[PDB]
RNA sequence: CCUUCUCAAACAUUCUGUUUGGUAGUGAGUGAUACUCUUUGGAGUUAACUUGAAAUUGCCUUAAA
């Protein structure tokens, strides 16, 4: 028997919505260690001989995400269900519901790791966005709130 | 006498009434001397030549520059209720008070020397109309601008922290903290109310 | 050719009709309605006839937009080759020497990725007033910037020659943008018989200068088109018969 | 204690553009990228005016 | 209770009766489908009705497509109450004798400035 | 098997570009041939070449008959070809992807050439590329033992060359190459004699390198082939010679 | 019963000022470049354009040497 | 999960002018008197404004498994 705050997970986001979430999220990769290093050597070769705006990426640290929700800066928050200590993330759907930040439980922790240059991530969030994907993001917010939140209003109940 | 408006577009309406009225000596009255740092700093940076009076500056710095308005013909100053008290210029036509004043009782008495309107969601003369789709669409310009400089972000913040304190430190039973903070942050244009 | 004196008796009696004890457009908008035996009846064009005008109504429109609520703003749509090539500082350096000012230059890319939403596109387009467009992409625009943006006469773009015989040059655009700005007036071409020429701001056009603009237009219409009837009209006034062809 | 090559060359850009208008200099975006205060920019310009003109 | 006619709404631009009939054939046998179009130009107003022959099969679709995100915007879909049939969505597509009167009309018009 | 709703709209909206794309071209060259210029885009024949920094030398097209080799490509993404392009690709029998044919370019051929431009790649080949194509790939639909003709098999012989054509002076396989590289009168007969050229595909597999080499090469098509979609779109020419090294 | 979270939150849970480091382009990468500037000033590191030039002269000269004598 | 007609000509050159041609739209809704037309059927038109991309029915195959 599962106490309602556990198994608020497993009632995860479905097939098509999850695919569309990654269609958005895979656009916003953090610049990998190799890519970042080569860019700075390009900067070294250029600026030593002879401007840029703030670049948007996903935010992916548990401490960083728990900061961003309640900041409030997070817009979408993805949460993996499979976590070795489950108690690490059990409060997080409640925190998002309380602060009114739209969240989604995604399926697979390594699935979050792929979009983020890590092995696993447990939580991923998209704070800010480029102007072109703004309408698409807000549409996905409504899509997730209709599919995830409104269908499973009774997820806080039932063992 | 007044103009009924919601807290989102209170500032956005004001910027309309200033741009349409760019010849007359007009005065705004705002609460905090901290706040009129903010609304002065926007308008010189969204390019309206405004003037600024508040407690947070020196005396003859305040005075000699207030003196520039009194001998002027066209422009506009932003001042507090308090620092402009006792020093009315007869050369004025519009006194728009954005806030509920410091003393609401004695406020009507300081009129009669200057046309008046105020701004209130729930809270002699008549009102005015306003065609609602005429307000300037600068909120797109401002939200980028409130995120880009940090000085303008700080002065937006103090213009918000000090706005509501003064709103709570007031007399009336009407003007007491009922107003939702989702929209007063939009009067200073945030995504989230600080 | 039309007499100068009927137009003076046309304009000043409308100065009467505008001096009476929405209002931003009804008082201000000098327009003149032109009729034809079938303007361009069978093909739905979107070109703007750049009627040569002696004295601008845009340097006029420059000022009163600062005193009125809406900012008059100028757009340039370019292809990919030029935006990577040219900044606004080069425009500003050679157009503020007159005093005209391109606010935003916009790629063809930006119409389809960062304003592709219908809401944000209406937010972006409806701000601006002088929509200019470089010729390579002028013919691609009603897929890009929507059909709603072609209902007006402001927001419909203007094709402008930027290539100095097959290759782009900044010199070519810089004197050509002045050419359209201060000397030219648009008018569209519906496939109906009715056409108006929104001549511009009634607060401007000192009405001896205004008659100079009206008569000069009637030259470039009767030569280029057969026409039936010509009317001046402040916005839903009684219509005034100025010229009467048969 | 002196100032770096980039810092000096960056201060040359500011001085030749504005002169001694520190308000304009800190509200500038293109040359003053790191949004430093009036007091920071003027102090560094005083040190620059000692080594140079 | 619930009936057989469906209210597929909020349709993507470029998604017509054929593809409405094709995709919703996958659920079972479908009775009849239209899509509401503008009369003047043959384009869609982005809501359309179809019916399955099985009233079981209807709320299969509604419990599968009520918020189904589809290339820009999620489809809102509704089963309908009893009766209330599909009606009237026609498939629209992109569809000196004079000089006497104008001489009359030129002189009639001058009275209007005298009117005001 | 089941169809996702993503597919049928993407297929709808892409072909209903191509249904709109060739319609405009079919209206245009009608008005170019029938010569009713009151409102046209352009008034001549355009052939552009794209080679290597990534040069785009747009040219005119005179009436001079040239030789073009055309390879079937499989583009674009969601495009069921319409009836008007089923035909030309069937009359050139290019219905299989990665299959080629030589044709002659006239001013009768060029207007139909703007129809099939997004579906193939075209170009002028070289004599080596003429020769090394034929003596390395060549099919002959000819009679088998008694019954089974349609074994297309191989340009094995020079006396099968004597068999079918023969009497046009067509004596050897090298002599065929004279009839293609030079515009001969019996060029169409020998063109009707060598029906496909089953070129290989470049990537040709799944795997470690193969997934990557597919991705790295797939973007290379997006530069060396642009899809104009214009009324007076140019016809785009690529170098065949560098392409056949990738395809032989 | 999701009792406390039904009353949805308004101001963030802190009031901390946000530093100037979250606006002007970042010191860290700016420090890191300056170090890579320093290393090429000392020449410990080659720029990537010359490394292609190190690989252009190399890697064509393959199988082009005597092996018996 | 497609991504959209990125310039033609002619004459004259100042290091670019002049002239001509080329654009067939998300939907819904509000709404300012005038224009034409034929025929009472309405057709083509002419300011302006709203809106999350809104909505409840006008008579080819290696982008395989």
């Amino acid at each position: 028997k599962v106490p309602p705050t556990i198994a608020q997970f497993q009632y995860t986001l479905d097939r098509n919505t999850a695919a569309e979430t990654f269609k958005l999220f895979n656009k916003y990769r953090p610049e990998t260690a190799a890519e970042k290093k080569e860019r700075l050597t390009k900067e070294a070769a250029a600026v030593a001989e002879g401007a840029s705006p703030k670049p948007y990426a996903v935010k992916y640290g548990l401490n960083h995400v728990v900061a961003l929700i309640e900041n409030k800066k997070a817009k979408l928050v993805l949460i993996a269900n499979d976590v070795d200590p489950i108690e690490l993330v059990v409060f997080l759907p409640a925190l998002c519901k309380k602060m009114g930040v739209p969240y989604a439980i995604v399926k697979g922790k390594a699935r979050l790791g792929t979009l983020v240059n890590q092995k696993t991530s447990a939580v991923a969030a998209l704070t800010e966005v480029r102007a072109e994907d703004e309408a698409a993001l807000a549409k996905l917010v409504s899509t997730i709130d209709a599919n995830f939140a409104d269908k499973y209003d009774e997820v806080k109940k039932h063992w | 006498g007044y103009v009924v408006c919601d807290s989102d577009k209170r500032f956005l309406l004001l910027f309309s009434f200033l741009k349409r009225n760019q010849k007359k000596k007009i005065i705004v009255f705002l609460s905090s001397c901290n706040s009129v740092k903010y609304y002065a700093e926007l308008l010189n940076y969204i390019d309206l030549p405004v003037l600024e009076l508040h407690g947070k500056q020196k005396q003859q710095k305040r005075t000699n520059t207030f003196f520039e308005f009194c001998n002027a013909e066209r422009g506009i100053l932003i001042c507090t209720d308090v620092a402009a008290r006792g020093l009315d210029i007869p050369a004025v036509d519009w006194i728009i008070q954005f806030d509920p004043p410091d003393d609401p009782r004695d406020y009507i008495h300081r009129v009669g020397r200057g046309k008046s309107l105020m701004f209130l969601t729930p809270n002699p003369l008549n009102e005015y109309e306003f065609p609602e789709n005429k307000i300037a669409n600068v909120q797109s310009q401002l939200e980028k601008l409130i995120k880009s400089n940090y000085y303008l972000h700080q002065t937006a913040k103090d213009g918000y922290r000090s706005y509501l304190q003064a709103y709570a430190s007031h007399s009336l039973k009407t003007v007491y903290q009922i107003d939702k903070l989702d929209l007063a942050k939009v009067a200073k244009s945030y995504g989230f109310p600080v | 050719a039309i007499p100068r004196e009927r137009v003076i008796k046309a304009v000043n009696e409308l100065i009467k009709f505008t001096s009476k004890p929405e209002e931003e457009l009804k008082k201000d908008l000098q327009l003149i309605v032109v009729n034809n035996k079938s303007f361009t009846g069978t093909s739905k064009s979107f070109k703007l006839k750049l009627l040569n005008v002696k004295h601008s109504f845009y340097k006029p429109w420059k000022e009163a937009s600062a005193t009125a609520v809406k900012d008059f703003k100028v757009l340039l749509i370019l292809k990919d080759s030029d935006i990577k090539k040219v900044s606004e500082d080069d425009l500003f350096d050679q157009l503020d020497s007159e005093g005209i000012k391109v606010d935003e230059i916009i790629c063809g890319k930006d119409l389809k990725t960062v304003y592709k939403a219908y809401e944000a596109r209406n937010a972006f387009i409806s701000q601006f007033s002088l929509i200019l467009a470089d010729d390579s992409i002028v013919t691609s625009l009603p897929k890009l910037m929507g059909g709603k943006a072609y209902n007006k006469v402001e927001t419909t773009p203007i094709s402008i020659r930027t290539h100095a015989n097959k290759e782009f040059s900044l010199t070519t655009l810089t004197n050509n943008i002045k050419k359209v700005y201060m000397n030219q007036l648009p008018v569209k071409l519906p496939r109906g018989t009715t056409l108006n020429v929104h001549l511009g701001n009634l607060e401007w056009l000192r009405p001896e200068e205004f008659v100079d603009n009206v008569e000069l237009i009637s030259e470039q219409l009767i030569k280029a088109y057969q026409i039936r009837s010509i009317f001046i009209k402040t916005n839903r006034s009684p219509v005034l018969p100025l010229y009467y062809n048969q | 204690r002196s100032q770096s090559e980039r810092e000096e060359e960056w201060l040359e850009k500011l001085y030749k553009k504005h002169g001694d208008d520190y308000k304009k200099m800190f509200f500038d975006k293109k040359l003053n990228i790191y949004q430093q205060s009036e007091g920071d920019l003027k102090r560094r310009l005083l040190r620059w005016k000692k080594r140079n003109g | 209770e619930y009936s057989g006619i469906i209210y597929v709404s909020r349709l993507p631009h470029g998604f017509h009766e054929k593809e409405l009939s094709k995709y919703f054939a996958q659920f079972g046998d479908l009775k009849e489908v239209r899509l509401a179009r503008n009369k003047k130009t043959g384009n869609s107003r982005h809501y359309g009705f179809l019916e399955f022959v099985n009233k079981e099969d209807a709320m299969i679709a509604q419990e599968s497509m009520n918020n189904y995100l589809l290339m820009g915007h999620l489809l809102q879909v509704r089963v309908l109450p009893k009766g209330a049939k599909i009606e009237k969505l026609y498939k629209y597509k992109k569809r000196k004798q004079l000089k006497d009167n104008m001489k009359q009309k030129h002189e009639e018009r001058i009275k209007k400035l005298a009117k005001s | 098997k089941f169809v996702r709703a993503e597919s049928i709209v993407a297929k709808t909206l892409a072909t209903s570009r191509e249904k709109e794309r060739i319609k405009r071209v079919s209206i245009l060259e009608d008005k170019k041939a029938k010569n009713e210029t009151q409102h046209i885009a352009s008034g001549k024949d355009f052939i552009l070449k794209i080679t290597e920094g990534l040069i785009r030398e747009k040219t005119t097209y005179d009436g001079k008959p040239a030789l073009l080799f055309i390879v079937r490509v499989r583009g674009p993404l969601a495009v069921n070809i319409p009836n008007k392009a089923f035909k030309i690709l069937s009359l050139l029998r290019l219905v299989e992807t990665n299959t080629g044919v030589f044709v002659k370019l006239t001013k009768n051929v060029y207007p139909l050439l703007k129809v099939i431009a997004p579906y193939v790649v075209i170009g002028k080949p070289s004599l080596s590329s003429i020769r090394s194509l034929i003596q390395k790939r060549g099919r002959i639909i000819y009679k088998g033992e008694n019954e089974a003709e349609p074994h297309e098999i191989v340009l094995n012989d020079n006396n099968i060359v004597e068999e079918q054509l023969g009497d046009h002076g067509i004596i050897c396989v090298e002599d065929i190459i004279h009839e293609i590289a030079t515009m001969g009168e019996s060029f169409s007969v020998c063109n009707f004699f060598l029906q496909p050229f089953k070129l290989n595909r470049e990537v040709s597999g799944f795997g470690s390198l193969n997934r990557l080499r597919k991705i790295k090469q797939r973007e290379a098509e997006s530069r060396t082939r642009q899809f104009s979609n214009a009324a007076t779109a140019p016809v785009i020419e690529v170098d065949i010679d560098s392409l056949l090294a990738k395809l032989n | 019963i999701d009792w406390f979270t039904r009353h949805e939150e308004v101001m963030p849970l802190t009031a901390v000022p946000e530093p100037k480091r979250r606006f002007v382009p970042s010191k860290n990468e700016a420090k890191r470049v300056m170090k890579i500037v320093r290393a090429i000033r000392e020449g410990r590191i080659i720029p990537p354009k010359k490394l292609k030039e190190m690989k252009e002269k190399e890697k064509i000269e393959n199988y082009q040497y005597d092996l018996w004598g």
